[PDB]
């Protein structure tokens, strides 16, 4: 709420998925986005 | 009750199984009560009388190999000796069994069939690479049942042990890499799965590093598979090489753009649906009337999409719907269930934010680097039509897709933001030029959409919001 | 040989052992029992007010039908 919502969503992705995700301050269900790895 | 297939009291007698049992009877009668040389003499004599006879003996020995493990080594030896067609007829029936019967194949026969395929590979039998590909197609995505996991590992062990042979076929390298990169995503949450995943990881990395230019034929969807496994340590390292040292993978590999601008062959998109999934999806997209889809969706959902492990399958289905299924104009103008409606359904079945996010990206994957000289209107039209048709009954779907489309542009890969913006711009222009949606303003500035979302759209694409 | 004239149909529902089945002409209830009743699944294509009996499954899913009229 809203940074907390992003944090939780990203944590759930990291726990259960091997995909690369970043957070977004989305109000429309896109708190995370699958994107290419950033170095 | 047959020995080849599982059958219930309810099940009709299988024609293929029936025929194979008769072939086996023909063989056993010519070999009963005799030596091993006398048997081979009679089989050889009979086979020479013609190819229907040759077929009966070859298939009879084949069926003995599948149903009688104690006799299989001898029967395989006898098969190799009498075969007059390089075992062509046997590989044909193997492919038919895999494509049509695998789900009903008895456990003993599955085990024997893997053993047999390993033998065919060792013998260097012509067409064995095609059999391996057909076998991989039966490994279901989003399925961690004991039987499916067993097959993933059994096929992998053949490919790993016979890697030198694998290297002889460029297309087999790419298909195996595509298949196993995808399966890796499902293989976690258990000791057995961890062991399997590590084997799959090492196998893919080795082919990717030793034969990158072969793997590169996959094209754009290879990036999608690689980002889905990016957090595994070996793939973090591979990604570092892809981004920082692409020449180390191959002097012909300039960088990620080259892959992203090359669209994926339908061969790869289709290999990640089992035959039953294809048959049911093709049926829904060709025979089911719009408005009559509920029970079919329920049936499919229950069989394929009702577990947490099954969520990963949705992306394969979406890419398939978008890149493989291109209905004719006749179908397109009729009242058949449209592709957008299937996509919409699949989106709503996501039970996790991860699966929903991956599904959205899969839906938009051909938009990102879209070029109208190469990519088809058919690949990008379901996304725009899901947005258009959802606006009235499910505005939240439209809103989430529009928000995703705006946010993916600077974020997918920041150094390529300009390319991604141009891809989405080109997709939208192509959609308008092809009259899929004659005007974008009624969508982008729809009164039902949140005004801050609409401000972001107008900021990103002012040329479309007037 | 069609439902409306009351044989191949697709199993719509499983109900203790009542099943709604259908073809292109409408739906109808059929009474099955025993182990067959535990084998029949929604989506099954079966070759055969209430319908009565053998039953053989010849496939699944890929059959067009109509829910209406419900002849029971």
């Amino acid at each position: 709420h809203i940074a907390a919502q992003q944090k939780a969503a990203l944590q759930h992705a990291h726990a259960h998925s091997s995909g690369y995700f970043i957070t977004q301050d989305s109000a429309f269900g896109n708190l995370i986005l699958p994107v290419l790895p950033r170095l | 009750g047959g020995r080849l297939l599982l059958s219930t009291s309810l099940d009709a007698k299988d024609e293929l199984e029936e025929r194979l049992e008769r072939c086996m009877s023909i063989v056993t009668s010519m070999t009963a009560g005799v030596s091993e040389r006398e048997a081979n003499d009679a089989l050889n004599a009979y086979v020479c009388k013609g190819l229907p006879q040759h077929e009966e003996i070859c298939l009879g020995l084949f069926t003995l190999i599948l149903t009688e493990p104690a006799q299989a080594q001898k029967c395989y030896r006898d098969l190799a000796l009498v075969s007059r067609d390089g075992m062509n007829i046997v590989l044909n029936k193997i492919n038919q069994i895999l494509m049509e019967k695998y789900l009903k194949l008895q456990d003993t026969c599955r085990t024997q069939l893997v053993w047999l395929v390993r033998e065919l590979v060792k013998s260097g039998v012509l067409g064995a690479d095609g059999v391996c590909m057909t076998f991989m197609k039966q490994i279901a995505g989003g399925d961690v049942t004991a039987k499916n996991i067993w097959l993933a590992e059994s096929v992998l062990d053949i490919l790993t042990e016979q890697r030198e042979w694998v290297l002889k076929s460029s297309i087999l390298i790419a298909m195996a890499v595509y298949t196993y990169l995808r399966l890796i995503v499902d293989h976690h949450g258990t000791a057995q799965l961890q062991a399997l995943r590590q084997k799959e990881v090492d196998f893919c990395i080795s082919l990717l590093r030793e034969r990158f230019m072969e793997c590169l034929m996959i094209g754009r969807d290879l990036v999608r598979l690689l980002q889905n496994v990016a957090r595994i340590p070996e793939f973090e390292l591979l990604w570092k090489d892809i981004i920082h040292n692409p020449q180390a993978l191959s002097p012909q590999f300039t960088g990620i753009l080259q892959l992203l601008q090359s669209r994926t062959s339908r061969k790869f998109l289709a290999c990640r649906l089992t035959p039953d999934m294809e048959t049911k999806l093709l049926f829904m997209t060709s025979r089911v009337r719009f408005g009559q889809q509920k029970r079919y969706q329920d049936w499919f959902q229950r069989q394929y999409l009702s577990t947490p492990d099954s969520q990963s399958l949705r992306c394969d289905l979406i890419r398939y719907i978008c890149g493989v299924v291109h209905p004719s104009n006749e179908v397109l103008s009729s009242d058949i269930l449209p592709r957008w409606a299937i996509i919409g359904w699949l989106l709503t079945t996501c039970t996790s934010n991860v699966a929903a996010s991956n599904a959205k990206l899969a839906l938009f994957y051909d938009w990102l680097f879209f070029s109208p000289d190469k990519d088809s209107i058919m690949n990008i039209e379901p996304a725009i039509l899901v947005m258009h048709h959802s606006m009235k009954p499910h505005p939240a779907i439209t809103a989430t897709l529009l928000d995703f489309m705006c946010r993916i542009i600077p974020n997918f890969y920041p150094p390529l933001e300009g390319h991604v913006r141009q891809g989405v711009f080109s997709s939208l222009n192509h959609i308008v030029e092809k009259r899929v949606l004659a005007h974008l303003a009624p969508l982008f500035d729809n009164p039902k959409l949140d005004k801050e979302l609409r401000a972001m759209l107008r900021e990103k694409f002012p040329e479309f919001c007037s | 040989t069609f439902v409306k004239d009351i044989l191949i149909f697709i199993v719509l529902e499983t109900g203790v052992r009542t099943c709604k089945v259908a073809d292109k002409t409408g739906s109808i209830n059929i009474s099955v029992w025993d182990d067959v009743g535990n084998l029949i699944q929604p989506g099954d294509i079966i070759r055969l007010l209430t319908l009565y009996t053998d039953l053989q499954k010849i496939g699944e899913f890929c059959m067009v039908y109509s829910e209406v009229p419900n002849f029971s």
